[PDB]
């Protein structure tokens, strides 16, 4: 990679000097030195990008956001000085950008990154990151028309037809997503080998009953992306006990479980309460699980915050379920009423973590035409009791009653998660 | 979006840096 400009080239030997002293470390002296270069060189571009990768081994180092943001402005620095190399420019605003997705800045990431497209309009690996950008924002619709262009020049970019593949999934154009998603994979480029894609390949192909579905869930746990052929969440702390099913002496949780059980009348009168007076609080299920018919609930709790204005309408239900930070706590979980109706059938699928054991309590249950799969096993539930099962491993729901079907669902924290670990995990 | 019951978004967590 060509770094070096035609100044910079006579003073190549200060240069080494200073880059020497950040790869053995000596970031602190480093650092001074770059910062004298600039001042003696302030046209250097290699002395400003010397200045920048130090401070951003500083930042690191100390863990600091504040010295990282100073290192982020340095990366521009560089490139609006005069007569700055191709290779040092795209290798300054690139990192820049990296640096400030992992700040969470996603909107500045975002131009950093259309100004890398501007500068270098042949370079498809720059249009690729754009395409993540869009998608770490949640705009597929621009994502999209990004990897349109590459797969026009490009045809053959695997990065490109996995990222392709998962728009159309997400779109719900489940046969469209499949060529994409496959060949993508198969064609082994950096960034195709990704547990994502080997989850959302089998599932689409599930949805369109290819048996082929397996084998790739298959490949996937043998690559190390899914613990399991069965228990396919990504988000995972390793070694957590791996079980279907649970009971609650299992779990530990028996002071919760009783809770609940004693007092499911409550809970029950609570929902049908705002099933009947406040039917608004009930939200359609929206993540695309469902091949057919109603299914709606009533969130309390998210991702370990009270719902407000949602506890207004279950009053005592909320103040029963506060004593228990098992659940209430539990910011990789929800608690949460939910309602199905006849004529539904739930998709299989798997939830995202193994950090959570999802817990059922049966409130309204017509006797017969409800049941869920986990697994290879599946149940039934009854009124005032719960069941309990890892919602990480495949699951499936039907309902083929003749009236509405309402449980409550309480998500708690994996037994064998230590206090640490409930502290430390980002919230899902 | 949010990851609530499925694997739906490209990315279930957030950055905030250190
Ligand atoms: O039966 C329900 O209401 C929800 C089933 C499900 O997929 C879950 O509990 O995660
Ligand atoms: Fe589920």
């Amino acid at each position: 990679p060509k770094l070096l400009n035609k100044f910079d080239k006579t003073i190549k030997a200060e240069l080494d000097a200073a880059e020497k002293l950040r790869k053995r470390g000596k970031i602190e002296e480093a650092v001074n030195a770059f910062k004298e270069l600039v001042r003696k060189y302030p046209q250097s571009p290699r002395a400003r990008y010397g200045k920048a990768q130090c401070e951003d081994d500083l930042a690191e180092k100390r863990r600091s956001n504040e010295v990282l943001r100073g290192a982020i402005e340095t990366y521009q620095e560089v490139a609006s000085l005069p007569d700055v190399p191709a290779d040092l420019l795209k290798l300054s605003l690139k990192r820049r950008s990296d640096r400030q997705q992992f700040l969470g800045h996603m909107r500045g990431s975002l131009l950093t990154l259309q100004r890398l497209v501007q500068l270098f309009p042949n370079d498809t690996s720059l249009k690729n990151d754009l395409g993540v950008g869009y998608l770490l924002i949640g705009d597929n619709d621009n994502a999209k028309k990004v990897y349109e262009e590459v797969l026009s020049v490009t045809p053959n970019d695997g990065f490109a037809k996995v990222h392709y593949g998962f728009i159309l999934k997400a779109q719900n154009k489940i046969a469209e997503s499949i060529p994409y998603l496959k060949e993508g994979i198969e064609s082994g480029d950096p960034g195709t080998d990704d547990g994502r894609f080997y989850f959302h390949l089998g599932d689409a192909m599930q949805r369109v009953g290819n048996k082929e579905a397996y084998k790739w869930y298959e490949l996937g746990h043998k690559r190390g992306h899914f613990a399991s052929v069965w228990q396919r969440s990504l988000y995972n702390v390793n070694g957590l006990k791996a079980q279907p099913w649970w009971t609650p002496k299992e779990t530990g949780y028996t002071e919760l479980v009783k809770s609940l059980e004693r007092n499911w009348k409550l809970i029950r009168d609570e929902g049908l309460a705002v099933m009947d007076k406040a039917k608004g609080l009930f939200l359609p299920e929206d993540e695309n699980l469902r091949e057919k018919g109603d299914w709606s609930q009533f969130t309390l709790w998210q991702q370990g915050r009270r719902n407000e204005n949602a506890c207004k309408g279950a009053p005592k239900t909320c103040t029963l379920l506060e004593k228990f930070p098992e659940t209430t706590g539990c910011r990789r979980g929800q608690i949460k009423y939910s309602i199905m109706h006849p004529g539904t059938h739930v998709w299989p699928h798997t939830g995202p973590t193994n950090c959570r054991l999802r817990m059922h309590l049966g409130l309204v249950i017509p006797k017969e035409g409800c049941k869920i799969r986990c697994a290879n096993e599946t149940k039934t539930w009854e009124e005032g009791k719960v069941l309990i099962f890892d919602d990480s491993f495949e699951h499936e729901v039907w309902q083929d009653a003749s009236s509405f079907r309402l449980i409550f669902i309480v998500d708690v924290w994996h037994p064998e998660l230590t206090p640490q670990q409930r502290r430390s995990l980002p919230a899902i | 979006g949010k990851c609530k019951d499925g694997l739906g978004e490209y990315t279930c967590t957030s950055l905030e840096g250190f």
